[PDB]
DNA sequence: AGCACAGGGAAATGGTCTGCTTATCGGTAGAGTG
């Protein structure tokens, strides 16, 4: 039973709605069901992190 | 007006 | 790219016309889809008003990854431009 | 006859300074001479000028890595290949680096051929007399050029975090690149006047 | 519409053949100064 | 043979505006033109960027880019900043050669 | 009025194309964030725009004062000889007459503002134009400064010397344009306000 | 046997600027001769 221990990498759009303090909570929840700074979109408003 | 990109501070969102 | 670091970052320590116009406009974008807002609203009801008066207060949770030519950046925060 | 001579004494004290702005050694009598002391010096009785004694030399005054440079002037009024291949030899016999050879109306092609032939062992570089009568550099819109050093070259490079092909460029056949002696890579810091603020320093690569 | 917007296009375009080629030659200052000489 | 006004600096240090004879020629041949005897090699100019460039070099083609941008634009009596002119310039002469404004 | 018209119905479309041509030629031209302007290769054009790195918006038309005036009237205007010049304590709150440090400060004033005109006068302004667009409109200022605080023409001064030549240096020494520690960024950072810089002390002299 | 009407139909001759393609032509270079 081959089991790896890898490094990946997501990349997470959030809401403005969320930009508060528990910001990072949402995301670490977000990748399990499914941290970089958060790059604004422009004409957008969410935010990517990687 | 596009020379640069914005960032979110969490730093700054703790507090 | 490589981060420069906060001592060594050579920019200009003043925010750009450009980059104010910018912020502005980010903050009042994610302002209008219900970001909470760090500043007490006296009943201003438009989200480019709410960021000019958090941007007074420097309370504008943004930064500004300003890029050199060579690909190197230098992140400086709204609150500490001047 | 006598406007020959006047010409070839004009080109004559050009070279001079040339090599004095390159970095190598040129006395004060020899860049402070005059027409007369030309002609008393160059002529024979018959005011003939002898084509012989128009060629000297110098060395380098600062940099002693550079080889001794030579200068002469074409006896044949256009250049060909005999007198590139005499050239040359002249060259390789003394052991001098660098070489000038400077023609009154024209150059062949084949012979040209022959300075890419020897560029690895003698660097020579080919002025026509009209190219040296006046010194360009000597000239209100020419603003003052100033080689830069290798480690120079470098420190600018790294400040502005830039590449060879990035930075503003001057032509080898530019005339005041010829008159420097520039070759490919070398960098120029040219200082000039400025309306705005004052005096301005850039910066340009040959290529 | 050499001067004006001729001129300007000739400027623009880097022409190798202008219509008004000319010269300013300046003297030397004991000869600008006097007409026989000039 | 014209007689053009030149600003001179007195043995005092003031500045006074005199006069000079200069020759305005039809057709050029600036190297040449210099060799002449009692012609001022220093400053002798010529309306050609071509000329110039092939004489004196580049950063003398800038300054003679200028010079005749400028006498275009504001021989109307208009004026614009010194910053577009010199851009316009530098552009034109980044690479080492006149960079014509076309195709 | 014929050919007026049809220079007008020609005119109108060569300029057109004439800008269009140079706007293509110049749009990719942008001041980057370490003062350099640079195309889109990032091949530099200009070290610094329009090399002193202002926005032509902001500047106004100056004019050097020490440019056309004469050796003596120089001297007379900016020299301070306090051996052989007693009218300055006339003007001043503090007496500063044989002064030994003091004249040591005013010495090396003036030999900066001789250096100054010497480089105005021979490298920059050979033709001895005086009036250019500077950034700050400095005279206004001073007119802005004199109407504010009441300046009294009869009221002697508080100012020291050595207050004026360490205030200028300071301010001189705030126009920052280029950030670095380098010994390049210096020299241009010097060059792109040496103008500036010249007019200043021409201005605030003591 | 002459026209609808979709199938089968193309023909009488009536500004300067750059880069390619050709003629031109030196300057040597063989030696062919002596």
């Amino acid at each position: 039973m081959p089991f790896f221990l890898k490094e990946l990498s997501l990349t997470i759009s959030l809401h403005p709605s969320y930009f508060g303090p528990r910001m990072q909570d949402y995301l670490k929840a977000k990748l399990l069901a499914d941290i970089d700074k958060g790059r604004v979109v422009p004409g957008q408003g969410f935010a990517e992190f990687e | 007006t596009g020379a640069f990109d914005i960032y979110l501070d969490q730093d700054m969102l703790m507090n | 790219g490589k981060a420069v670091a906060k001592e060594d970052r050579t920019t200009t320590p003043y925010m750009t016309k450009y980059e104010r116009a910018r912020i502005l406009g980010t903050r009042a974008l994610q302002i209008s889809m219900n970001a909470p807002v760090l500043v007490d609203l006296e009943g201003e009801t438009d989200p480019l008003q709410i960021a000019m008066k958090e941007l007074a207060q420097k309370k504008i949770p943004l930064l500004v990854r300003r890029y050199l030519p060579d690909g190197s950046y230098e992140d400086w925060s709204v609150a500490e431009l001047i | 006859e006598e406007k020959n001579i006047v010409r070839v004494f004009r080109a004559w004290k050009t070279a001079h300074q040339l090599v004095h702005d390159r970095g190598y050694g040129v006395s004060q009598a020899e860049l402070d001479l005059t027409l007369d002391q030309f002609k008393a010096m160059h002529c024979g009785m018959g005011r003939n000028l002898d084509r012989t004694t128009l060629s000297f030399y110098a060395k380098p005054s600062n940099d002693s890595n550079k080889g001794t440079i030579y200068i002469e002037f074409a006896k044949e009024p256009s250049v060909g290949i005999k007198e590139m291949r005499t050239f040359v030899h002249t060259l390789g016999d003394h052991n001098h680096k660098t070489g000038i050879l400077i023609y009154a109306n024209s150059m062949t092609p084949s012979a040209a051929k022959i300075i890419a032939t020897v560029t690895g062992q003698f660097t020579i570089e080919t002025f026509q007399e009209s190219d040296l009568i006046v010194n360009i550099t000597h000239h209100e819109l020419v603003p003052k050029h100033i080689l830069l050093s290798p480690d120079e070259k470098k420190e600018l490079l790294d400040r502005y975090k830039l590449r060879e092909t990035q930075l503003p460029r001057i032509q080898l056949a530019d005339p005041v690149a010829r008159y420097l002696g520039l070759k490919r890579g070398e960098v120029v810091k040219i200082v000039r006047r400025s309306e705005t603020s004052g005096r301005y320093n850039s910066y340009r690569i040959c290529a | 519409l050499t001067l004006g917007v001729p001129r300007l296009k000739e400027i623009l375009n880097v022409a190798k053949n202008i219509k008004t080629p000319s010269l300013t030659i300046y003297l030397m200052p004991w000869i600008a100064a006097n007409m026989d000489l000039a | 043979m014209m007689e053009h006004k030149i600003v001179r600096q007195i043995e005092d240090g003031t500045f006074e505006r005199a006069d000079e004879w200069v020759l305005e020629t039809d057709g050029i041949n600036l190297t040449e033109a210099m060799t002449v005897e009692g012609v001022d090699a220093t400053r002798t100019y010529s309306n050609s960027f071509v000329e110039i460039l092939q004489i004196l070099g580049i950063e003398a083609t800038r300054s003679a880019l200028l010079k005749e941008l400028r006498n275009v634009i504001e021989f109307d009596g208009s004026y614009v900043n010194y910053r577009h002119l010199a851009l316009l310039c530098d552009v034109m002469t980044s690479r080492g050669h006149l960079m014509a404004i076309t195709r | 009025g014929r050919e007026g018209l049809i220079d007008t119905a020609v005119k109108t479309a060569e300029t057109g194309y004439i800008q269009r041509r140079l706007v293509k030629a110049m749009e990719d031209v942008m001041v980057r964030y370490d003062g350099t302007v640079r195309n889109a290769m990032g091949d530099i054009i200009q070290f610094a725009y329009g090399e002193d790195g202002l926005d032509a918006t902001l500047v106004e038309y100056q004019v050097f004062d020490s440019l056309r005036l004469s050796t003596k009237q120089f001297e007379k205007k900016y020299r301070i000889d306090l051996m052989e010049d007693r009218s300055l304590s006339l003007y001043m709150e503090n007496s500063i007459e044989n002064d030994s440090s003091v004249q040591d400060l005013l010495d090396e004033e003036y030999t900066q503002l001789v250096a100054d005109r010497e480089l105005l006068c021979k490298f920059i302004f050979p033709k001895g134009d005086a009036r250019w667009p500077l950034p700050v409109n400095v005279q206004r200022i001073i007119q802005n400064a004199l109407q504010i605080f009441h300046l009294e023409a009869k009221k002697p001064t508080d100012l020291l010397p050595s207050d004026i030549i360490n205030g200028l240096n300071e301010l001189i020494a705030k126009l920052t344009i280029f950030r670095g520690s380098d010994r390049i960024t210096r020299d241009v950072q010097n060059n792109a306000t040496l103008l500036f810089q010249i007019l200043l002390r021409s201005k605030f002299a003591v």
